[PDB]
């Protein structure tokens, strides 16, 4: 590289911040988005103890911290912590001053306006970027698949949203946003582990339960048969070693944790599973583009990485859909970073180069410029 | 065979193409000069009284109006060509494209950098 | 590392052995005078950033024919130095389009085998049957004996 | 009506880029200067016409190429 | 003895990572195998459907020609009556 | 072909534009005449999205367009869209510049003058044709049958008109133009489908209802007997698969949709059916040419393609007409393109070669030349 | 020292087992992936063939319907003519 100017494709997310320069294949720095103040007193003098460890540093000292995510469900609830996370991302994980780089944030659909306006105001006043643009997290995941149609189910860690798109024309009346995501699955797993004796309570042990969920849980092809099998044999019980020994054995908690996605009544949510909100999102579309959406169903986001979900979802939709249509579920192996790869592709386009929100434009219309033509 | 010879052949083709483009540009300049010599007859109006000057100016005005009508027709045809080109490019992007997304690479192995940073600079390449 | 290896090829092959020494100074245990299968696999699986075996196979498919990952010296060079990226954006596409326009002399939008021979004669390069056969095989993706514009762009994709 | 639009544009061209050559009362030196400037205008118009001709020829050739590639689409 | 213990620790770490990667590869293999099972089933279904449609097409051709001959005979009859 | 100059036989119609060079058997390019602007927002950048898809391209992207026909009932209501349709027809479906080809448009009888004058003004100013001629849509359909007498009922998609002709002398006082046609039948079918539960509202779904009408509906030989049979048995219920599945079953809606032709009281129109306006058109003629018109009744136009109409109409007219006359209904298999075949034949004639409206004539008399001797 | 020697030995044995099993699993995955690609190509071809056959059958059904209706009409006409 050299002259010229590259764009910063940041992607706030909720659970893992993924960032990197535009035009690459994978994000340069991926690290949890947690800011944890120490909670004990501290007796050693001169140890160089800081007041807040952010990012991946607080996943190593988590034994004496109180980690707290600054993004609850897509929306940002603690602006100071989010500013700290952004400052860390720019200066220590990428080491590029923001004064010389455009930024491309990402935002979930149907989020509060004030969140987006505050985001752009921060990026323009504190970090003082040249130009920033906010994009919907599902259109990027559709970019990365190299398609131009299809209905994308982006089940992140904060919020699961399902944006249908045809021929490049998004259908704003058919977006079905559901707030069940990876975090609720972690909490439900932590709640059902108590049925064997293992109690995880501290906010640090939520990370251990998350690791258990990632490494062991899988989505059952048929729920009742698995419940019957796990209750007779013992071929499912997989063991796992805690960070201090005392291995634990997970029985039928393995496929009961991610089953909450298809039956949100487990955690008390009323709505229908991710297998039926996709069909409802399709049926709201026009009658002539339903075949294409059926054939190009796209999966993205981290939580769709459970082993065996691309078959359960296809079976469910085939049960719901008319018998003639072909149901195909696109599940690329690079699912987790699909949104960021799409963001890199979009930022690398020449046609897109004039859509950025230039700073002089913000100076003339204020932060409310984001809702205007420069979307 | 190998690939370096193919690269040399490709570079020779590119240089030949540049030479041909330069030759065609020179030919266009020569033809423009020939057209200036042909259409634009030498016009000397020295010593003529006012009446002949007025008559010749009016005739040149009529000829310029005719040339402007011709130029308007040609420019309209050029706009037609631009419209056709835009339509064809749209059709190509719709049909020949789809899976014609760019193929970018930024994940090069920084092995040589690590070797040069932790083991001196014995390597005389990088 | 294509250009650096190509330039160092002006020297002897024994320099490769010295490379092995350097590689051993990392992961000592090599004895065969080259970056052998053990060294190559271990470095591609351990260096901290792990290229996916899919990525390795795709990069190797440019030159590797058996699909395993084992080759001989010069073929190892052509297979491995080509993996790293040097070219950037492949220059400007409209320049290529104008040069292709100036290429096709009969104005039909195709570069036939006869046009290929004409271009070789215009370059002044020595008449070699092997290079002509290689150009015929390469430029003709659809087995019609001729070359198109997108075929030319593919041929020049990454070539200065 | 777009045909009325093109008639309006042509009429405005006939009344905008055209000057009034009522320079009968000007001096012989000034009439010669006006003739020289008319010659310059004629040269400029012919140069524009030649450039338009070459652009049209190149466009026709590239359109033929794109038609051939459209035949190569399927 | 301490140095040997340290080397043993390094070996333990490397063995751990090797086990991780091996299990990941095993996961990939078994998943792809089950996918191949499903795809083979689907391909067999497609073969069956296509053969059925071909049989239908042949039957339709035969019926078409029969009815066409009937129509021609009736045309001749109508001409005579006219 | 080669030297010489061929004529362009265009035929605007209302619903399908049919065009092709003079002297062939079938039109070269047949495509619906609809121009549909996109209606949603559009989020993909650089997708190459146009502002209006015309012709057959907008029948494939109709899921996100708002198709609107530029010709309502014979007359043209939206001149810009009609100009766009003509431009597409000349340049993309035939690829022949109009500067080197005469054109032969077609026009329904009894249409407003301003429509015809604007049509000729467009053809002479915008497209700049050498010479154009406008012909009545029924005389051509009489050409195609190879007759020289007969009363032709040209039930198109916009308007149904019934022009009687004898020995080449048209009878201007006996033309009966009725505005019921295929479009009203589509709307009535879409309105009676709601009696089973299927609701089609969008302008895109009108195309689906049109396809249902084309593929399933038929004209009953006797209406009351069919109504009684369909209400007892179930041998009529034919099913049809929508563009997304969910097959539908059409009962006695099959022969009730095209029955509107013979009883225009169904859609609230006062006038008599196409079975009685033909008899009235005959009775206005002189007493000595009624036998020939009875024996040479010609059908044309698209809407007369319903299976079983050539028998119902003959039965009705035989009921109305005197018992001695022979009633014969000419229904060629090439009914849909009959007008265009006749147009090709007329344009290929040597005697007709001096009837074109030459451009110098238009320059001398203005657009009102069409009403003059060059009709 | 005794304990460390035991740990070193058992770790080395386990590491060798792990690497060997990993390589074997990778080979099995490669073969299964190739088989999956072959079956996918076969499925695509079967789909296109079924589509062609369905189109042909639909066309034949339409034409047969037309001809049959013509036959019925001319049949009735012939009876009345007699
Ligand atoms: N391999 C995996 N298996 C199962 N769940 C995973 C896996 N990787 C990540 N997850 C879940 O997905 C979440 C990360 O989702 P991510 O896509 O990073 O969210 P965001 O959209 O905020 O970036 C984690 O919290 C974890 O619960
Ligand atoms: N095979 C068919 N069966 C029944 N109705 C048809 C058939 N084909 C066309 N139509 C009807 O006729 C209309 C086309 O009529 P057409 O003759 O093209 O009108 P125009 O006179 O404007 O060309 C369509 O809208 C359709 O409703
Ligand atoms: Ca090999
Ligand atoms: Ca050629
Ligand atoms: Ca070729
Ligand atoms: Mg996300
Ligand atoms: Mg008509």
């Amino acid at each position: 590289d050299d002259e010229e100017t590259t764009a910063l494709v940041c992607d706030n997310g909720s659970g893992l911040v993924k960032a990197g320069f535009a035009g690459d294949d994978a994000p340069r720095a991926v690290f949890p988005s947690i800011v944890g103040r120490p909670r004990h007193q501290g007796v050693m003098v001169g140890m160089g103890q800081k007041d807040s460890y952010v990012g991946d540093e607080a996943q190593s000292k988590r034994g004496i911290l109180t980690l707290k995510y600054p993004i609850e469900h897509g929306i940002i609830t603690n602006w100071d912590d989010m500013e700290k996370i952004w400052h860390h991302t720019f200066y220590n994980e990428l080491r590029v001053a923001p004064e010389e780089h455009p930024t491309l944030l990402t935002e979930a659909p149907l989020n509060p306006k004030a969140n987006r306006e505050k985001m752009t105001q921060i990026m323009f006043e504190t970090f003082n970027v040249p130009a920033m643009y906010v994009a919907i997290q599902a259109v990027l995941s559709l970019y990365a698949s190299g398609r131009t149609t299809g209905i994308v189910l982006d089940s992140g860690d904060g919020v699961t949203h399902n944006v249908p798109i045809y021929e490049g024309y998004a259908l704003p009346h058919a977006i079905m946003r559901l707030d069940l995501a990876g975090r609720d699955l972690t909490d439900y797993l932590m709640k059902i582990l108590t049925e064997r004796g293992y109690s995880f309570v501290t906010t640090a042990e939520r990370e251990i339960v998350r690791d258990i969920k990632e490494k062991l849980c899988y989505v059952a092809l048929d729920f009742e048969n698995e419940m019957a099998t796990a209750a007779s044999s013992s071929s499912l019980e997989k063991s796992y070693e805690l960070p201090d020994g005392q291995v634990i054995t997970i029985g039928n908690e393995r496929f009961r944790c991610p089953e909450t996605l298809f039956q949100p009544s487990f955690i008390g949510m009323e709505s229908a599973g991710i297998h039926e909100t996709t069909y409802n999102s399709i049926m709201k579309c026009d009658i002539d583009i339903r075949k294409d959406l059926y054939a190009n169903n796209v999966l993205s986001g981290g939580t769709t990485m459970y082993p065996g979900i691309a078959d359960r979802m296809q079976k469910e939709i085939t049960a719901l859909a008319p018998s003639t249509m072909k149901i195909k579920i696109i599940a690329p192996p690079e699912r987790k970073y699909s949104v960021w790869i799409g963001g890199s592709i979009l930022a690398s386009l020449s046609t897109f180069q004039q859509m950025w929100i230039s700073k002089q434009e913000y100076d003339e219309a204020g932060p409310s410029i984001v809702h205007r033509k420069c979307f | 065979i190998s690939a370096s010879r193919k690269l040399q052949l490709k570079t020779l083709m590119l240089q030949i193409a540049k030479q041909e483009l330069e030759r065609e540009a020179e030919e266009r300049r020569g033809e423009k000069g020939r057209a200036l010599s042909t259409r634009c007859q030498p016009l000397e109006l020295a010593g003529l009284s006012f009446a002949e000057l007025q008559d010749l100016c009016r005739q040149l005005h009529a000829r310029v109006d005719k040339v402007d009508e011709e130029r308007y027709d040609v420019e309209a045809k050029v706009t037609k060509n631009i419209t056709e080109i835009a339509d064809l490019n749209q059709k190509i992007f719709d049909l020949r494209g789809k899976f014609k997304r760019p193929t970018l690479r930024r994940v090069r192995i920084s092995a040589d950098a690590m070797m040069q940073a932790l083991l001196g600079a014995r390597a005389k390449e990088t | 590392d294509d250009i650096y290896k190509a330039a160092v090829e002006q020297l002897t092959e024994e320099q490769k052995n010295e490379f092995k020494a350097a590689f051993d100074i990392f992961v000592l245990g090599a004895e065969d005078g080259c970056i052998s299968t053990k060294e190559l696999g271990k470095v591609m699986r351990m260096l901290g950033q792990n290229p996916t075996p899919e990525e390795l196979q795709e990069m190797i498919d440019e030159v590797d024919e058996d699909g395993s990952g084992t080759v001989d010296f010069d073929e190892f060079l052509v297979m491995m130095v080509r993996c790293m990226k040097d070219d950037s954006k492949g220059k400007s596409e409209e320049e290529l389009s104008d040069l292709f326009r100036m290429f096709d002399k009969n104005a039909d939008g195709y570069i036939d085998l006869e046009e290929l021979k004409i271009m070789l004669q215009a370059t002044g390069e020595t008449i070699t049957e092997d290079d002509i056969e290689e150009l015929m095989k390469d430029g003709d993706k659809n087995n019609d004996g001729r070359i198109d514009y997108d075929e030319f762009l593919e041929f020049m994709k990454g070539v200065e | 009506g777009k045909r009325q639009t093109e008639r309006e544009k042509k009429k405005k061209i006939l009344a905008e880029r055209r000057k009034v050559l009522a320079i009968d009362h000007l001096n012989e030196d000034q009439l010669r200067e006006k003739a020289k400037e008319l010659w310059q205008s004629i040269y400029n118009l012919e140069a524009e016409k030649f450039d338009l001709q070459e652009k049209f020829k190149q466009q026709k050739y590239e359109i033929n190429v794109l038609r051939n590639r459209i035949n190569d689409n399927q | 003895a301490q140095k040997d213990e340290e080397k043993m620790e390094i070996q333990e770490i490397q063995l751990k990572e090797a086990k991780h990667i091996a299990e990941d590869a095993d996961r990939k293999y078994e998943e792809v195998a089950r996918k191949l099972v499903i795809i083979e089933s689907d391909l067999e279904r497609a073969e069956e459907r296509a053969e059925l449609s071909e049989g239908k097409c042949a039957e339709l051709e035969e019926e078409l020609k029969t009815v066409t001959n009937n129509l021609k005979s009736l045309e001749a009859q109508a001409e005579k009556y006219s």
